[PDB]
């Protein structure tokens, strides 16, 4: 009977039209409408659906960021997420946060609270990276599933099926274990009014990442975000 | 810094997968001997075809039945153990679900910021990447010891499979780590709203028994087949089909529009296409416009000769 | 203290999935039901699975006990999707508000409980084919006889009417003419399954097409006494009371279409282009869009600020008033306008604007017109200035 | 948190205080001031005395520093009582702001520090013969020259224009006309009794006639570089920031104004008959009463948000434009509307509503035409849909 940590992130809701900084630093993210990436939705879905079928004990749910990440993690809770944790960020470091940072963060909580089982989304919208799963895979020595279109648990080990470009591998891994949500996965489920209502009572320990023994200091830096711009030339011009 | 690269191949049934040319491409942007690292079970027949390549100076030749299924667990101390014995400034790989499963672990095992899909190079330490669905163009100035980075594959031409020819050494080995094991597999004309690759014809065709053209090349591209509503009322085709204002709305990567005059009712079921093909004879067709790529011609002449473009690439 | 217009966090969670329910679930088969005709009752039960419905309903008697503010913001949702749907499930609290503002202990537990267990339909039985805005002049008779009473009339436009598993019932108490309204009329809850009670064909209106609503004809209808709402000549006064909690909240269904002819014309102009350029760039198109943009806000505000007077136990009879009447009235504006820049597409079947314009002059009609919500508004108006 | 319309305690003082003087000492010579047209200096003195005056200037510099929510209360008030009172006195925040914003600790100290002090008037000058709507279309010139600018051209409609101790002032520091908007514009506080200023005489307009408004020109005006407000050229984006904190209170100033339109009205058809029935009795008059009843409430709401809005932290562009809009346009419609209802009356100036009419046309021409604010919502409103 596992334990589940899911990260789930804030990110800036994909149905928002964005629109670039003038001084071109990068986008306009201030009073604009966030929610939780919709691969993380697919994720605290399986934490849920697998605590569902009586195969889980518990289930945290974590987001790294300013103080509205809890309105996130509040949404997890109203999808079945047990309880919640907040690793705040001032916007300013947040800025400058990416996966690396989240992997550390993620390897050092679940190390901390004796989980069996990491849940992220295949990727966050906001960056595109898809890097996270795998990074805190790799800080805490454990196999990972990405990309899972079916989980299943056979005991110590999890039958992992996964999406690749050409159809679907499957396989098993040994079970402290890494998943990383993909489209595919399963249907997510609805924050039910009476349960964003019972949401609001559980609880949710914030803290800093500078607590749990993780630097922060980043290395790569953006330079600038700009805007989009016979049959033997078009073929040529697809590829 | 004294500077090398090292591109991971991908690979299967003894074949080198594409998208490992255009990452090799990429490669010889940095400037430094283009290393590639060709792991797995049977590896030389794939190794000698890396060997042919234009740009690749060593060969790199890992072969352990533990690499089966390619799992990123083994292949990532595998990748770090030669890192110590070559110390590379670059490693990399094509931005496909192999190389996006592989590399940000790698990272995280060097303990870098990793780059993911780049699709373009201003030097060895900038890159250009697109974020928000694409909707944005960012540009990263990574300053790390080791640069680990995807490339996304049409961002990059395929250096020529033949060329230039390249020393083959065995490369540093590891201990199967054995937490992880592959065990199976299975691989695939779509349905037409889900899918990735939509072909449609418009009335430009003429019958029904006429888009038998139009499958042809939608078994090239493993794709669907949709059509505007002026195909289906004239006979062509069924309702089911029909993409546009009152037909099904979509969005895949890749939508060819063959014959379609571009009606603002046919554009709205498919503007937001990532890539739009336009092969239509009328010059002021207003399909034009919103087209990424299209030509002024025939299609008769145009489309059977696409199918034969890529029966072979 | 303070003014603030922001939602509580609660409140921002309610929007988001009655807005994923409306854009996902309700929105890709509006047009269908409208065509059909067919009462919606996949979304319905959907709905109420989700908890977007009977949300008045007080805690005690399973329910979710919320505000009116909140009814309104989950409902300018379900709207935006369809005001077809929204009427269907906003019928329940209307049926609803007189049994939670006037009923008692048992009444509550009873006919409120079971909209709680399953997903039953209930609706308001007021207007008749001879009356509905002069509501003190309904005819349907109601007599004691022993330990029930015995209804006799018609009504008719039901929202749900046919769909309902009880009525709040009104009619006329007391004979005598000289009797003032407010002591002339009872006020009932009347299971739908009585004997006597029989139900209309559905009536066939130019827009929310899919709502149901029909006449009912009740002939000597045994009422159990018990079921009465306060006593005899009470009626009048609950009736009333109950408009309150339910106006702000059929405003914001006015607003939610609004809203919907809004995008709708707004997407297109950008679009369409007319003399080598988009419509946007059309100084006539743009003033037309600020000012849709402007009437949206406005309509949307007024009906926040009666779901919020109400909600903070005054009433609301002014604002809610003046929220009907221009939400109403600028749904309306906005049907038209959408479908004009819309052009021939606009009055075309296949696009979704031509829906809205039918759907759209409802709101000028039911739950008080546009004529006696003014009079309405005038009159709370003229009071404060008198002794 | 919530939704909330109610006015924090403190406010509701403010509002009091507000409402005393605006109907205990505006309306008894609200009429005489509009007649005469004579600047009322004892009023503004008053109003400065009870702090209903430079309300945003911050506590820093001895300013009450309130928001923009707590101004536009108070203007609401004042304009009930008049719009040309009223309006002398939001000359000053107009001309505040451009340095509240965007001024150092000197140039607030020095030039919002004395109005802490004193009753001391200034005003904003933008508008030209030439150009109004089209701000970078004005054409007076600022030359650099040394530690210090020459000002020449001319402004026109500036509202305390002679009644001032000092002026935000907007000029072309560009000479070349190919420059954008965004570098081409600088703006300077500016000394009244500088040499070179000359101020015209009084307008003549059909209303607010209390109101000071006058041309004034610049012949080689002397102004020092201390006084340049972020750096040259930094004009534009100064002088349309002003307007996020101006424009919600204009439209409480119009909000205002309605609200005495509906009052006097209303008192009259409860009092005035005609064939047996009071005028309240009659269905067409009613509807009037409450259709005015409702375009109040509404613009109210719409500027209590936009204040609300900048209060909170965020650009409130997109709404205030709305509210100034609105208010603006249903004032006309309130004014005009009252002088119906008290018919022969009406016409007449020895009743009060005659002077509404003519003060509230101006609320759709300063401050942004009602044509201009639909241009900013369309344009506020499309940019959300790519
Ligand atoms: C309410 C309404 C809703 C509608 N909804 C839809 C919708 O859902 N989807 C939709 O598709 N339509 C819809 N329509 C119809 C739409 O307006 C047009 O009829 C449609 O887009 C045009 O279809 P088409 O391009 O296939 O045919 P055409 O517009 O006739 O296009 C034929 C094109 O083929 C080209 N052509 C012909 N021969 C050749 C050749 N051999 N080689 C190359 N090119 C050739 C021509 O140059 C021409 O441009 C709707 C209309 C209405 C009124
Ligand atoms: C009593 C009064 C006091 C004033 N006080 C001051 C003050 O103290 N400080 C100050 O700086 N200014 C002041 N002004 C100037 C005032 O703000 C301007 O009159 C206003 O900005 C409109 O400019 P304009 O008069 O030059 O009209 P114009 O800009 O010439 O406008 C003319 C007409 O064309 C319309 N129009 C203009 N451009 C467009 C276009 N873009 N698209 C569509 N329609 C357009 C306008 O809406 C209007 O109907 C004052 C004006 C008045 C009347
Ligand atoms: C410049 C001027 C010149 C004039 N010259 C002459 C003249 O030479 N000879 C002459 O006889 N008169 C003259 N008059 C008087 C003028 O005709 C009246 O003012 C006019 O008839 C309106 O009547 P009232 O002023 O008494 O308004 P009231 O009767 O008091 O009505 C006031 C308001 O209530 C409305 N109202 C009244 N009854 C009803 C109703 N039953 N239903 C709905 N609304 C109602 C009115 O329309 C008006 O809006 C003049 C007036 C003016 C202003
Ligand atoms: N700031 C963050 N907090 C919590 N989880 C995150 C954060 N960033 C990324 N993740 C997780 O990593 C997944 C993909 O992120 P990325 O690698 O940024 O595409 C998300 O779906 C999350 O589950």
């Amino acid at each position: 009977e596992l334990r589940v940590l899911v990260a789930v992130k804030r990110v800036i809701d994909y149905a928002v039209k964005i629109r670039v900084k003038p001084d071109r630093t990068g986008v306009v993210t201030d009073g604009v409408k966030h929610s939780m990436n919709p691969f993380c939705e697919i994720a605290v879905e399986e934490a849920v659906r697998l605590k569902e079928k009586k195969l889980v004990k518990e289930v945290i749910a974590v987001s790294c960021g300013p103080a509205q990440c809890q309105e996130t993690i509040r949404t997890a809770l109203a999808m079945g997420a047990d309880r919640g944790i907040h690793v705040e960020v001032p916007p300013a470091e947040a800025e400058r946060l990416g996966p690396l940072q989240v992997a550390r963060v993620l390897a050092k909580l679940a190390e901390k609270e004796k989980v069996d089982l990491v849940l992220l989304g295949k990727q966050a919208i906001d960056d595109d990276c898809n890097q996270t799963g795998q990074m805190t895979a790799g800080f805490l020595d454990w196999p990972q599933g990405t990309f899972a279109s079916q989980v299943t648990l056979e005991g110590d080990k999890l039958k992992v099926e996964r999406a690749i470009d050409g159809g679907l591998e499957t396989l098993r891994l040994k079970l402290p274990a890494v998943v990383t949500a993909d489209l595919r996965l399963n249907e997510p489920r609805y924050a039910t009014l009476p349960n964003i209502m019972k949401a609001k009572k559980k609880k949710i320990e914030v803290i800093k990442p500078g607590d749990l023994g993780v630097d922060l200091t980043s290395k790569l830096s953006v330079i600038s975000v700009e805007d989009p711009p016979t049959t033997e030339d078009l073929v040529a011009k697809l590829k | 810094r004294f500077q090398s690269t090292l591109v991971i191949a991908e690979h299967a049934n003894d074949s080198l997968a594409p998208i490992t040319l255009n990452t090799i491409t990429a490669a010889t942007r940095l400037g430094g001997e283009v290393s590639c690292l060709v792991a797995g079970t049977k590896c030389d027949k794939v190794a000698q075809d890396l060997c042919k390549v234009a740009g690749i100076a060593k060969v790199l030749v890992a072969q352990h039945d533990v690499y089966k299924g390619l799992l990123p667990e083994e292949l990532t101390p595998l990748i770090l153990a030669t890192q110590k014995q070559f110390n590379y400034t670059h490693i990399c790989a094509g931005a496909s679900a192999f190389g996006k499963n592989l590399l940000p672990r790698v990272a995280a095992k060097l303990e870098v910021a990793p780059i993911s899909d780049i699709i373009a190079i201003k030097s060895p330490d900038t890159f250009v990447r697109t974020i928000y669905a694409g909707n944005a163009l960012c540009t990263v100035k990574c300053d790390e010891k080791v640069k680990v980075f995807s490339v996304r594959g049409t961002s990059f031409d395929a250096a020529a499979t033949s060329g230039g020819s390249a020393s083959s050494e065995k490369a540093s080995s590891t201990s199967p780590v054995e937490i992880s094991e592959w065990l199976d597999q299975k691989l695939t004309r779509p349905e037409l709203t889900g899918a990735k690759v939509v072909v449609s014809g418009g009335r430009g065709l003429k019958s029904g028994e006429n888009f038998k053209l139009l499958y042809d090349l939608a078994d090239q591209l493993h794709a669907a087949v949709g059509a505007s509503r002026a195909a289906v009322d004239a006979g062509f085709v069924p309702n089911d089909m029909q993409v546009g204002q009152t037909g099904k709305i979509v969005a895949p990567e890749l939508y060819i529009a063959v014959g379609i005059s571009g009606a603002i009712q046919h554009l709205a079921g498919m503007k937001d296409s990532k890539t739009i093909v336009a092969i239509n004879k009328d010059p002021e067709a207003p399909i034009f416009q919103v087209a990424d790529y299209g030509i002024v011609a025939d299609l008769f002449k145009v489309v059977p000769e696409m199918t034969e473009i890529l029966k072979k690439k | 203290l303070g003014f603030s217009f922001e939602f509580t966090e609660q409140q921002k969670e309610f929007q988001a999935t009655a807005r994923k329910f409306a854009r996902e679930e309700i929105i890709p088969v509006a047009a269908e039901y409208d065509k059909t005709g067919e009462y919606p009752v996949p979304l319905i039960r959907r709905a109420w699975e989700l908890g977007l419905m009977n949300t008045h309903i007080p805690e005690n008697c399973g329910g979710l006990g919320l505000g009116t503010f909140d009814a309104c913001l989950i409902s300018e949702e379900l709207a935006y999707g369809c005001t077809g749907v929204q009427t269907a499930i906003e019928g329940n609290s209307l049926g609803q508000m007189p049994i939670i503002i006037a009923g008692n202990d048992q009444q509550k537990k009873k006919y409120l409980g079971r909209m709680t267990e399953e997903p039953l339909m209930c609706a308001y039985c007021v207007t008749e084919p001879g009356a509905g805005s002069d509501v003190a002049g309904i005819k349907t008779k109601a007599e004691k006889k022993g330990d029930e009473y015995i209804i006799n009339g018609q009504k008719m436009w039901i929202t749900n009417g046919g769909k309902a598993n009880w009525y709040f019932l009104l009619a006329r108490s007391d004979p005598d003419p000289k009797a003032p309204a407010n002591k002339a009329f009872t006020g009932f809850i009347v299971e739908a399954d009585t004997p006597g009670i029989q139900i209309g064909r559905k009536e066939l209106n130019m827009g929310q097409r899919c709502s149901d609503t029909r006449g009912i004809v009740f002939e000597d209808v045994k009422v159990p006494k018990e079921n009465v709402l306060i006593g005899d000549g009470a009626g009048f006064k609950v009736a009333m009371g109950a408009f309150d909690k339910t106006r702000p909240v059929v405003a914001a269904g006015a607003v939610g279409l609004a809203q919907r002819a809004l995008d709708e014309a707004t997407k297109y102009a950008l679009e369409r282009k007319t003399f080598g350029k988009l419509l946007v760039e059309h100084q006539a198109i743009s003033f037309m869009l600020a000012e849709m943009a402007m009437k949206v806000e406005l309509a949307r505000m007024s009906y926040q600020r009666a779901a919020w007077e109400v909600d903070s136990g005054r009433r609301n009879t002014y604002y809610a008033s003046i929220a009907k009447a221009f939400a109403g009235d600028i749904a309306n504006q906005l049907a038209t306008d959408a479908v004009q820049i819309l052009g021939g597409n606009g009055f075309n079947t296949e696009y979704p604007v031509e829906k809205l314009m039918r759907d759209a002059k409802i709101y000028q009609i039911y739950e008080g017109t546009s004529q006696i919500q003014r009079l309405i508004v005038a009159r709370e108006h003229i009071d404060k200035y008198k002794n």
